[PDB]
């Protein structure tokens, strides 16, 4: 019995965090009110993952609601499911983030990790075996991006050997909704690459195309969008929330995912996604799954898997099936794209079997992907950094803050230091 | 760039916006044709909670056990807050409207107010019940020890006890009055004199039926007040909070907002 | 909690705070009295609550002489503004700031840093202030560059809007803007934090192209400001996909200390009669503020490079829409930006539509405030810089200034500081070439 | 000119519909990804299901005819346990 | 049975006692007028503790109420439960004390000290044994002060044997309501050493931090704050007044809470606090009751323990609990946080487990813990009162009043003392 604590920060990461806990309610049978009223008690038996239990059946998420800005907050107390987080989980700040990494990193931000800390301490000794946590944030824009890393860089030095999940927000080329991503991202990911264990490049661009070009909508709204990074968000921590056949926990994924400590960088996939008009018409079956899977349309960030090898793949399965299939299916896949994997690793896809299938469906599966393909990402945010900071520009609100200029190179050194050894894969 | 037309038009993404409107369409006529929806639930709270009732006859001008008699709160003079709220404010159940919702009425605490209505619409009514040994027809005294009830066929009774915290009135942070199902000493009130001078000898008379009483709670010497100062926000209009705090005066005589008559039927 | 405050200097600035705040007041219930009408918190950005609900709001509105601020106090919103909010003076600086700065400043600079402080007091978290006033006028001139050398000392933390009234370069209203214009910009050029900047010649052009007014009162140019400024002071009013703070306005439109002066755009300029007759899109609404006639400012940007510019869109709007518009804008060529700041949108988005005023404008469900940080403005600033230097190359007015205490030497340094704004602007200008 | 130009407006209430239906529009829950058919009682494990609830009643126990047309034996792999309340044992009592 | 004759002195001492003789009246049901109209019959079991029974089912609150000016007492009187108290009971005499704890312990209380001592000594005498007398005053301020500490000298010499506790309100470090309040309490806790067994100290600046933190009011009235101190006052007596497992009455409370004779200023603290919107969102489970009632919040004093160390900790849980729990907790803090806690002493904890809950919580505790850390509180007034007499300030009254300077310095003497004991302690 192992748990989890879900924390998110920014007006992004909270809307995530929002809409991941309405799917887990679901899943678990948790209505607005926090009573359960569902139908199996399987959703009982480990509903320790989640929810703490509290007197008269109350199920309370362990959730940490984080954001400078007081704006959000009013939002996620409005959302159908506002009655079922502690009113002390909300950690407030009466201030405003202002798009600014400095600004979450060494002023105000600074002096309420003390507060989310003692809220993150408070659950923390609420468990037996706490296995780790799970951030959901923006790397571009404020709150989440400075201040979740301070949260990040924390509870890494308090607690050491616990497996951390972030959920990153990266920005889009196509279309970017601030102009100073390239500092506050940039300065996120090294904050990143010496502290969490898998991360999760998530792209508003990629959702996007998903939603014209794979689910075939018309007006794709943040929830909308939003609910397929639940969706992911959900199926990767399945086997700890329902029973299975060959389970998988996160340090499961993680030490068939990560080859080297600093190789941590993946981009996810959940695709049990059709239309509307194609949704009586989907004749489900492991291999229906598995190709619209693997084509480059479903992954959730905007890099081209065929634009580089893969180092590891993993297909977390849910639902009621044969896994033959699911076996020689990927044996397939593995077989017939081999050019876009690497070489040096045989059998190199990780195979995991949920039980119970997500409510509503008959069967899903989530793939979480290593590839070399995340440079389309980080070396095009470099050449974003490297274009502006050459000219100095954007810099009084970063160094008035109490923040000094060397360590903007030494950002862009050590993301062109993550550039190196995923080139190396490319040509073995 | 394009013209991003709307329903009916045959063009664009005409085809999962007719299928995406047939299947909310589906849903919408499946909770109608079910009667599970929102204002579905609420026109029946409404009408459970506003069907029309009677006020006993008074033959003689004294309130007795057992009949239908409404507790209001009179007009007042007190400027002693700049935010006022009306005049002739009645007592009325007012249970909470989004921790009601499902099901049929809530539980242990339901809470009350003081509505700017003067019809007996239901919610108001209360039966002045016997709580000690006593018949439906003696003559309610002044203080003794009588009681309020109100009704799904259930009989709630009004009821307070000591201030915790854990509980209190709600915008206030006084003692909380709230309708109960059980049946103890704390939903025990009783009635006295406004003018405390002439107030102990009156101890042991009848009451009548439309005048300025006081109500205390006998276990804590609590009054009712309406707290005229602020309000509460809830679908019927909008009013006040009711709390139990003797308030007294510069002569240790009780404010206007202590003071709670009771009507009867007089056509 | 989220409040600012907003101070209104000058005959410009007073009659710039009428309009906005009647904006306000028709936005929110707010009736002229100052109450409600009988029956969320959104007012409290701009409306202290007060015991039987007079809702009184937190602006101040200074003029150093009497008759402008006098009428508002006796006209049609007479309860609402608090008696001494208001500030009035009794002698104007009749259009000089020597007159403005260095003698009829101080018998009513304590009245207003002590109404200030007062209304400072009342605010949880205030976000900053929002001055509004003219480049024109000794009032409007002076008075607040006196203003500035308080209150950032004052205050050096907190964010600084200004919307300024800015001459216009050809028809004008004033002999001595040149003057005023060249001190206040050398006195308030190192204390502004974001100063968005309006004309009076491009609003006429705006009235009589988009709203089809050949004869508009003078009223309709402040009524458009007033939605200008209800456009970007409303994300901390309303909720909505991407909430944009005061503070993320000088973050993704001042790059540098000295560079931080914005031009602005409205959106649906319709007048009612064209309303109900086009599909006002995203798309559309978008390239009407990017076509480069319905500035602000009298200042084509085809003669000019962008350097960062801040859409914000209120009302039926979606994001997607909004990237689609963007992407179409950097796939245009004669929209062109610096290669330094390649990422040069910031977007923030509001649910409610503009209330309309009984007037002009029409009932639009979508609209959208552009406000651009560019290179343009440069040509702007040396138009008056050339008149400037045919103005005082024979020192005329010289001696009205000169006997009220302003030193000589400082009209040369005001001149010397917009040459090197001149140069600032260029080398922000050309590319890269390292 | 002040109050020829700047009348109070009575009667002009504003409307708070527009900002409401927006936010509507921008927050459909399920139906998104909701497939064929909405089945709450979808859950069984793999031990339950082959294991102490035997198999499935309503299907073919002895009758695996050759499908031809689906070139398999079919009635048997074509199965896909669904029936029966969940592997509700006891727990849902004693909590 | 083991009577307790309550004492309480001053406007502060007065209100004390009104929520207090309510606080127990709700408990033992007794209503505003006597009759025990109540339920389980354990309630009326123990009554004489804190009660003496009149005429007819009628229970008279044993109390001496004491005041320098007939005003307290009228609010006390013609207050809701002010009929329940004797009328002779009250003490008061029309002159007044004036912030002037010299006024109190040698002029104006004088001619009233023998009065009281006359109402003390009938409730003492005519009793089977009084378990201790229990004073209730505000060390800041005249009256309570000055008449007060009287009182406790002149009854703790008729009475040698008998726990005289007393729940002193100590001024506060930044709030300052008095302004000679420095004098006042320094010259009082000379008095107190000499006199009282274990004196706990309260601070209206850490019910407040209280009020605000924990239970999140937003108006903290002075009734919340009286309620606070209310609370705790019947834990320390929940024993002797509810059978239970482990029980502990009051000389037990100190004979393992006092290490050593002169050492006795106990700071108390709660447990079940928590607010009303988030009563529905938490578990009273013993982990809860524990984790708070040793933060550095949930404390009544403004001596935060971290910066010293705890000669001992009592605490005595109302409710009906799992042994194991109780004990194990005790252990594991001692056990986890092992630097804020004493090494001269082993097991320094005291636990107790009285049945009958606080009416509304399944579980509940109160907390008595001598640390070291009450040095913070004497020095605080000692620096405030040696910045003051240097320069003969307010001292005109304190002087003529027929006094003299030498005892203003003794008072510091004993004052700096104490801070010597509870400084060697402090280390081995
Ligand atoms: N909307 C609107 N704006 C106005 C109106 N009248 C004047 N303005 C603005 O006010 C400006 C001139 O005022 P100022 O230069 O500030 O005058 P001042 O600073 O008070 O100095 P004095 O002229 O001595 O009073 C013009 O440029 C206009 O932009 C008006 O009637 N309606
Ligand atoms: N999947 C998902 N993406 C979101 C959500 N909310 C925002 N985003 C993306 O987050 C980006 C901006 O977040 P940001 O302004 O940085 O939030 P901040 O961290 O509070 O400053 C936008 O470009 C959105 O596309 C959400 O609720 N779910
Ligand atoms: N807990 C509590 N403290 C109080 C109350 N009323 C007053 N105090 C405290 O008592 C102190 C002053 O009391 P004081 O003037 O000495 O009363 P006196 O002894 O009659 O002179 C103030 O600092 C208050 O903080 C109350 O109702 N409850």
């Amino acid at each position: 019995m192992r748990e989890i604590v879900h924390l998110q920060a920014g007006q992004c990461g909270n809307q995530i965090g929002a809409k991941f806990w309405e799917v887990i309610s679901d899943e678990h049978g948790i209505d607005p009110t926090g009573t359960y009223h569902g139908d199996s008690d399987l959703q009982l038996e480990r509903i320790n993952v989640y929810y703490n239990e509290a007197t008269g059946g109350k199920y309370v998420p362990r959730a940490v609601l984080v954001d400078l800005e007081p704006g959000t907050m009013d939002s996620v107390r409005s959302g159908p499911f506002g009655q079922i987080f502690r009113p002390d989980n909300f950690v407030f700040g009466q201030s405003g983030a202002g798009n600014n990494w400095a600004k979450g990193h060494y002023t105000e931000g600074a002096e309420l990790v003390d507060s989310v800390l003692d809220v993150v301490r408070k659950e923390a000794e609420s468990c037996d075996c706490l296995q780790g946590f799970q951030l959901t944030h923006s790397l571009g824009g404020g709150t989440g991006s400075g201040m979740g890393t301070l949260l990040i860089s924390k509870i890494r030095e308090e607690y050491p050997d616990r497996i951390m999940n972030t959920f990153s927000v990266v920005p889009s080329p196509k279309v970017s909704d601030t102009v100073v991503e390239p500092y506050n991202a940039t300065l996120s990911v090294h904050q990143l690459v010496e502290n969490t264990d898998e991360t999760y490049c998530i792209d508003n661009e990629a959702l996007y195309d998903i939603c014209f070009r794979t689910l075939k909508l018309t007006t794709p709204t943040y929830g909308d969008l939003n609910h397929l990074v639940s969706a992911t968000m959900s199926g990767v921590t399945t086997c700890l929330r329902f029973p299975g056949q060959l389970n998988a926990d996160l340090r499961k994924l993680a030490v068939n995912m990560v080859p080297f400590p600093r190789l941590h960088f993946f981009m996810p996939g959940f695709a049990p996604l059709t239309s509307r008009g194609s949704q009586q018409y989907r004749a489900l079956t492991v291999p229906e799954l598995t190709q619209q899977m693997f084509d480059a349309k479903n992954m959730m960030a905007a890099c081209d898997p065929r634009h580089g090898r893969y180092l590891t793949v993993a297909a977390v399965f849910r639902g009621r099936m044969s896994m033959k299939e699911v076996d020689e299916q990927m044996l397939n896949v593995q077989n017939k794209n081999s050019s876009y994997f690497v070489e040096w690793i045989p059998n190199n896809v990780k195979t995991a079997v949920c039980d119970i299938p997500p409510r509503g469906l008959k069967m899903s599966a989530t793939f979480i992907g290593n590839s070399t393909a995340i440079q389309e990402l980080f070396k095009r945010i470099s050449e974003q950094f490297t274009a502006m900071f050459r000219r100095k520009a954007f810099l009084h609100w970063y160094t008035g803050e109490g923040m000094d200029e060397m360590e903007f190179t030494e950002a862009e050194s050590n993301m062109n230091d993550l550039g190196n050894p995923v080139v190396t894969r490319g040509a073995c | 760039a394009k013209n991003l037309y709307g329903p009916g038009v045959r063009m664009g993404n005409w085809n999962e916006d007719v299928y995406l409107e047939e299947e909310r369409m589906r849903d919408f006529l499946a909770k109608r044709d079910e009667g599970q929806l929102l204002i579905q639930k609420n026109r029946r709270l409404k009408e459970n909670l506003l069907r029309p009732m009677q006020l006993s006859v008074s033959e003689d001008g004294y309130i007795h056990y057992g009949d239908k008699v409404m507790l209001v709160n009179p007009d007042h003079p007190e400027v002693e807050a700049d935010l006022f709220l009306g005049g002739d404010l009645s007592l009325c159940m007012t249970p909470d409207e989004i921790k009601a919702y499902l099901s049929d009425e809530l539980e242990v605490p339901c809470g009350l107010s003081a509505a700017q209505t003067k019809i007996p619409v239901g919610r108001n009514t209360f039966t002045i019940l016997c709580a000690a040994g006593e018949v439906i027809g003696q003559v309610v005294r002044y203080g003794q020890n009588f009681r309020l009830g109100i009704a799904e066929g259930r009989m709630f009774y009004l009821s307070s006890d000591h201030r915790t915290l854990m509980k209190s009135s709600k915008r206030s942070w006084l003692q909380e009055v709230y309708l109960t199902d059980e049946d103890s000493y704390l939903n025990c009130w009783q009635a006295a004199f406004p003018d405390p001078q002439l107030r102990l000898e009156y101890e042991g008379f009848p009451i009548p039926a439309n005048a300025k009483i006081l109500i205390n709670h006998c276990h804590t010497n609590r009054g009712l007040v309406a707290h005229r100062h602020l309000f509460l926000s809830t679908y019927f209009g909008k009013e006040v909070e009711v709390a139990a705090h003797t308030y007294l005066d510069s002569h240790r005589v009780e404010k206007p907002k202590n003071h709670w008559m009771l009507v009867t039927g007089n056509p | 909690q989220r409040e600012c405050i907003s101070v209104h200097v000058g005959q410009a600035g007073v009659q710039i705070g009428n309009a906005c705040w009647e904006l306000y007041c028709l936005e929110h219930g707010i009736q002229p009295d100052g109450q409600m009408p009988s029956d969320d918190d959104s007012f409290n950005t701009f409306f202290s609550e007060t015991g039987a609900g007079k809702h009184v709001p937190r602006a101040v509105f200074v003029d150093l002489e009497p008759t402008v601020i006098d009428e508002v106090r006796t006209g049609t919103y007479r309860q609402l503004f608090h008696p001494e909010q208001l500030i009035t003076g009794k002698e104007d600086a009749a259009n000089n700031y020597a007159r403005g700065h260095y003698t009829i400043g101080k018998e009513l600079i304590d009245l207003v840093l002590d109404r200030i402080r007062k209304l400072a007091d009342q605010c949880t978290g205030l976000q900053g202030f929002l001055i509004f006033h003219s480049f024109g006028g000794g009032t409007g001139s002076g008075f607040t560059s006196l203003l500035m050398e308080r209150l950032s000392v004052d205050y050096g933390k907190k964010s600084k809007l200004e919307f300024s009234i800015y001459p216009a370069p050809q028809v004008s209203t004033a002999v001595v803007e040149p003057y005023n214009s060249i001190l206040t910009t050398h006195t308030t050029l190192e204390h502004s934090d974001c100063a968005f900047m309006v004309d009076n010649e491009a609003i006429y052009d705006i009235c009589r192209r988009n709203l089809d007014i050949e004869r508009p009162t003078y009223t309709n140019l402040n009524r458009l400001i007033s939605q200008i400024v209800s456009s970007i002071t409303a994300s901390l009013r309303f909720d909505g996909a991407l909430n944009v703070d005061l503070t993320e306005f000088q973050t993704n439109l001042v790059p540098y200390p000295r560079i931080h002066f914005p031009l602005a755009t409205y959106a649906p300029v319709i007048s009612a009669e064209k309303a109900y007759h086009e599909q006002l899109s995203v798309a559309e609404i978008t390239n009407a503020c990017f076509e480069p006639a319905n500035q602000m400012v009298k200042c084509d940007p085809r003669h000019g490079k962008y350097m960062a510019c801040c859409l914000l869109y209120r009302g039926d709007v979606v994001p997607k829409d909004v990237n689609a518009a963007i992407a179409a804008i950097k796939t245009k060529r004669s929209i062109q930006f610096v290669d330094w700041c390649p990422t040069g949108f910031k977007v923030g988005i509001n649910y409610q539509p503009p209330t309309v005023v009984p007037g002009d404008l029409a009932k639009v469900q979508r609209a959208v405030c552009m406000l651009s940080n560019t290179t343009a403005i440069a040509e702007a600033w040396a138009r008056l810089d050339h008149k400037f230097d045919l103005m005082y190359a024979k020192r005329a007015f010289v001696h009205w200034y000169v006997g009220e205490g302003m030193e000589e030497g400082e009209f040369s340094e005001a001149r010397e500081d917009m040459a090197a704004l001149e140069k600032d602007y260029e080398e922000v200008g050309m590319d890269s070439v390292e | 000119i002040y109050r020829k130009e700047y009348v109070p407006f009575p009667g002009h209430r504003p409307d708070q519909i527009s900002r409401w239906y927006s936010k509507r529009r921008v927050e459909y829950k399920h139906l998104i990804t909701h497939h064929q058919e909405p089945s709450h009682h979808h859950l069984i494990s793999t031990y339950d299901d082959h294991y102490n609830r035997h198999n499935y009643n309503p299907g073919l126990p002895l009758l695996r005819t050759w499908n031809k047309h689906k070139l398999l034996w079919l009635p048997e792999k074509a199965d896909f346990p669904l029936l029966a309340p969940p592997t509700n044992y006891g727990l849902y009592e004693r909590l």
